[PDB]
RNA sequence: GGUGAAAUUCUUGGAUUUAUUGAAGACUAACUACUGCGAAAGCAUUUGCCAAGGACGUUUUCAUUAAUCAAGAACGAAAGUUAGGGGAUCGAAGAUGAUCAGAUACCGUCGUAGUCUUAACCAUAAACUAUGCCGACUAGGGAUCGGGUGGUGUUUAUGACCCACUCGGCACCUUACGAGAAAUCAAAGUCUUUGGGUUCUGGGGGGAGUAUGGUCGCAAGGCUGAAACUUAAAGGAAUUG
């Protein structure tokens, strides 16, 4: 009835972008970024261009035909911030504004057995 | 400039028979054109679904299943078998503090021939009229209820070929199976599998491939 | 009555300026 | 008695050819003249004949070695993954 | 032939066209790695002792 | 409290405590009666048992050793001795 | 002289026992020192759930959340998290309340 | 287990070592038991069991290889082989499989 | 890409992202605590092998076999040295674009030694059980680790938990009658109402842990270790601006 695709949110900090695939996962559809609206390079991740690429990627889906998709969260992981960005919020909120079904949600943000240690040295970032 | 959109064409998974209703949605691959077209030389695409809406239930969000594209036939390609996992929600909601957690892996040959890992968590509890905090276990019962899993997850398997045998893991008998196995320890405790994986598929088998097929 | 907690860190954790005259110039 | 102190095996080319390189020479000379031990002879019994090419006396065959040595980390480990990846396919 | 053996390994005396009877990683202690397989239009992927 | 009868504590403070930190110093074990099943000889044994204990003709078994007391697995016949 | 009686963390006769990050700085640091702070709240923004119900069917089936720990730094840790009253007397709380 | 096992052995019941004696045990069939070691030829191992099928023995295995063999039995040198032609106070030759 | 602001850098030769597959070496998250073990340094994936060890139970055994130590030895984080192997990430040097004017500051990117391991070497070092070692005593309360004892015990007639006692241990709260310069301490108490036993350290600060000698190390330095001459104070706890 309702033909599926995968979102792939992926917001870290100064970008996020959402890149909208098949169910399989080898065939994008309209990878657009929050970056390619304002180039202020301050400002990458903001609410507002994160809400400008949900409405570019929902036109895209509802163009090409598609009507559900399954969200994925992402962040940088492994031994980064590990925070959602702040933008995906907005990004999936307008994703649900745009009149689009949205089902299974879940966070795939990369988590180890932990090595290759951290940058900053020792003392760390010392700013 | 080429408007792809247009150029690809949709086709429809199929999941196979050992299972509830079986169509599981559709995919945009490539344009079905000459010249060696991509239609059929895919083969191997893979797509990650929900058991919950496969058998058409409708509240468990957790144990998602994943399965590979085998063939393509009258745009409608047949799947199988390829591993299962757990979503984070569950498993983390299930992780706190002031208990402990136990975790074994068998990698084993079934009755046909693939070898396949799999997994098996546990955690602990309290009985009634506790007064205790925590309740960690003694490093030993631990050794040995990894021991006795081990043996019943080995034991399930090598008999129980891949097919039946996600039949009889669908419903989770394997879990309440342990827990009435090992109840001189515990009478009731949250037993999951967590996870399965296959290494060495050897051979298409187009035969009992098609003989479930949906 | 322990005092081992004074002993790690803050005197040497590299013995060349115990080795002085090897690799310093 | 302990005749010589440092130099051990080395002192046969005497005081000439710097120190460092006499005893990296030490270093090797001790490994590619001692004996070792195959487990299809049981005994320490092994020596070498030439560069790759060392000999177990009891048992009465040779192998294949390492130059200076009768195996080699190398080896070892190509022969772990191999170990491994035989029983990959096999299973 | 090192079509026919897993990722991975590492031999020797590896013939660089099908017939040469060996060619590359005959000197002492010198091997070759495979790096990758490619089954359609038959190749494989290979490391050499110079990188 | 602080004084009591230290010529003789009371019976409860006295029978609680350790065996060493008594005003005299005395055992918590004993020996006791015990019957083979199979055989007739009631024989003795001792409480706080050791190494395989079993009968002296009908040697089936009648006691297995733990960390403190032991445990003759079946009713047989625990008294006195 | 004599600030805290635990003077740096929770270490009764172990030794040295293993280091973390600071997710902040990433200042290499011991596990106990400074807090490991807990982080599960949701997935979900100004709730906006009357949304994704909406948007959704079986309305919106799990409530995932996040689950986390995270290792402060004191650089870092007053600094980003502000508890307003660090008095002598109160040096021994217990309650976040 | 084992080591103690054959240990009983040496004590109390009898045995015979190297592949001659052992041979003519078997040929006598005054044997039982043959403990071979792991690292011995594969001629010698193959004509041993072979024997040993047609006396109606119990061949085992032993894991190790000679030296750690001759240590078990007790004795300062490599043994290959071992054949117990009588454990009279023993739970050996019948437990063992 | 990365920041508070940047650039240095990569990219239509298709970067970034996305799905599968593989290799490398590294590490063992969450569980992880007022938890445990070890003489210390220190020790968290699974299983197996090798030996080891504390506590508890004991109506087993030996009968002073013991406590502490010069000297002489064992072990001894990280960083370093020798030769090899390996070298994924981080990265002392070093190159790079920008900010408070510049950065040889901080910062962003890259990156050599190193970070791993094999056989040796170095062995003093902001390594407090918040306090050398062994022995008796002196307040209360609770939690908890390993045993040991019993129950109307509770739970499918010990199976799994609770209640009470007890040995040993890591810690916590109160109060200190005692002590202390105070912080504070159940030991830092049982000390001028001064003595249970044993080992090592210091006599104002600097000069000085420097000279000189010995000895050790792969190394005009480890370990041991002065003086000339000096100022009148340095120093510790606590109060107040
Ligand atoms: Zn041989
Ligand atoms: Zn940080």
């Amino acid at each position: 009835s309702q033909v599926f695709g995968v979102a792939r949110i992926y917001a870290s900090f100064n970008d996020t972008f959402v890149h909208v695939t098949d169910l399989s996962g080898k065939e994008t559809i309209a990878r657009v970024t929050g970056g390619m609206k304002v180039k202020a390079d301050r400002d990458e991740s903001s609410p507002y261009a994160a809400m400008l690429a949900a409405q570019d990627v929902a036109a895209k889906c509802k163009e090409v035909g598609i009507t559900a998709v399954h969200v994925k969260i992402r962040a940088t992981g492994g031994t980064r911030t590990k925070t959602p960005g702040p933008g995906g919020q907005a990004a999936l909120r307008a994703l649900a504004r745009s009149g689009l079904r949205i089902g299974r949600i879940e966070d795939v943000t990369p988590v180890p057995s932990d090595s290759t240690r951290k940058k900053g040295g020792r003392r760390g970032r010392r700013l | 400039v080429v408007d792809p959109f247009t150029r690809k064409e949709w086709f429809d998974i199929k999941a196979p028979s050992t299972f509830e209703n079986r169509n599981v949605g559709k995919t945009l691959v490539n344009k079905s054109t000459g010249l060696k077209s991509a239609s059929d030389a895919l083969k191997g695409r893979v797509v990650e679904v929900c058991l919950a809406d496969l058998q058409g239930s409708e509240d468990h969000s957790f144990r998602k299943i994943k399965l590979r594209v085998d063939e393509v036939q009258g745009k409608n390609l047949l799947t199988n078998f390829h591993g299962m996992d757990f979503t984070t929600d569950k498993l983390r909601s299930m992780v706190r503090k002031w208990q402990t957690l136990i975790e074994a892996n068998v990698t084993v040959k079934t009755s046909d021939d693939y070898v396949l890992r799999i997994f098996a968590i546990a955690f602990t509890r309290k009985q009634a009229n506790q007064v205790k905090r925590h309740s960690y276990a003694q490093s030993s019962h631990i050794r040995a209820i990894r021991k006795v899993i081990s043996e019943i997850l080995t034991k399930e398997v090598q008999g129980s070929t891949l097919a039946q045998l996600t039949s009889k893991l669908i419903p989770e008998v394997i879990n309440k199976e342990i827990e009435n196995a090992t109840k001189d320890i515990f009478p009731l405790q949250n037993i999951h599998v967590r996870k399965v994986k296959l290494l060495k598929q050897p051979k298409f088998d187009v035969g009992a491939l098609m003989a479930l097929h949906g | 009555m322990r005092a081992k907690w004074r002993k790690k860190r803050t005197r040497r954790l590299k013995r060349k300026r115990r080795k002085v005259r090897a690799r310093s110039k | 008695a302990k005749r010589t102190k440092k130099v051990g095996i080395t002192g046969k080319y005497g005081v000439r050819y710097g120190s460092s390189l006499r005893r990296q020479v030490k270093k090797l000379e001790i490994q590619q003249h001692a004996r070792y031990d195959c487990s299809f002879c049981g005994k320490k019994t092994v020596k070498r004949g030439a560069a790759g090419i060392w000999t177990c006396s009891c048992c009465k065959k040779t192998v294949a070695g390492g130059a200076y040595t009768v195996s080699t980390a190398a080896a070892a480990t190509v022969r772990s993954t191999i170990r491994r990846l035989r029983e990959m396919v096999e299973a | 032939p090192l079509g026919s053996v897993p990722e991975g390994t590492i031999v020797s005396n590896v013939e660089e066209k099908p017939g040469d009877r060996g060619a590359l990683a005959r000197a002492s202690g010198n091997y070759v790695i495979i790096i990758g397989h490619n089954p359609d239009e038959n190749k494989t992927r290979v490391r050499l002792p110079s990188g | 409290v602080l004084v009591q009868d230290l010529l003789h504590p009371t019976a409860a403070s006295e029978a609680r405590k350790h065996k060493l930190k008594t005003l005299v110093q005395g055992p918590r074990s004993y020996f006791l009666d015990v019957k083979c099943p199979g055989c007739l000889n009631i024989t003795t044994v001792f409480s706080h048992a050791q190494t395989a204990v079993t009968c002296e003709s009908c040697s089936t078994i009648l006691c297995t050793p733990t960390g403190g007391k032991a445990k003759l697995s079946e009713g047989t016949s625990f008294r006195r001795k | 002289p004599k600030k805290r009686a635990s003077n740096g963390r929770n270490k009764k006769g172990r030794g040295h026992v293993k280091p973390v990050r600071c997710v902040n700085c990433s200042k290499s640091i011991p596990k106990d020192k400074a807090i490991k702070r807990m982080a599960i709240r949701n997935i979900v923004e100004a709730a906006a759930v009357r949304d994704l119900s909406e948007a959704s069917v079986y309305p919106e089936y799990a409530l995932p959340k996040t689950y986390n720990k995270l290792h402060y730094c004191v650089s870092c840790a007053i600094h980003a998290r502000i508890v307003r009253v660090r008095s002598r007397e109160d040096r021994k709380n217990r309650a976040p309340p | 287990s084992i080591n103690q096992k054959l240990a009983l052995v040496i004590k109390s019941g009898k045995y015979t070592l190297g592949y001659k004696s052992t041979v003519k045990s078997l040929r006598q069939g005054k044997s039982k038991l043959i403990i071979i070691a792991a690292n011995t030829p594969v001629l010698r191992k193959s004509e041993l069991e072979y024997y040993a099928m047609l006396s109606k023995t119990k061949v085992y295995y032993f894991q190790g290889g000679n030296n750690e063999l001759g240590t078990a039995v007790g004795k300062l040198f490599r043994v290959g082989v071992v054949s117990i032609l009588e454990a009279g106070d023993s739970d050996i030759l019948t437990t063992l499989a």
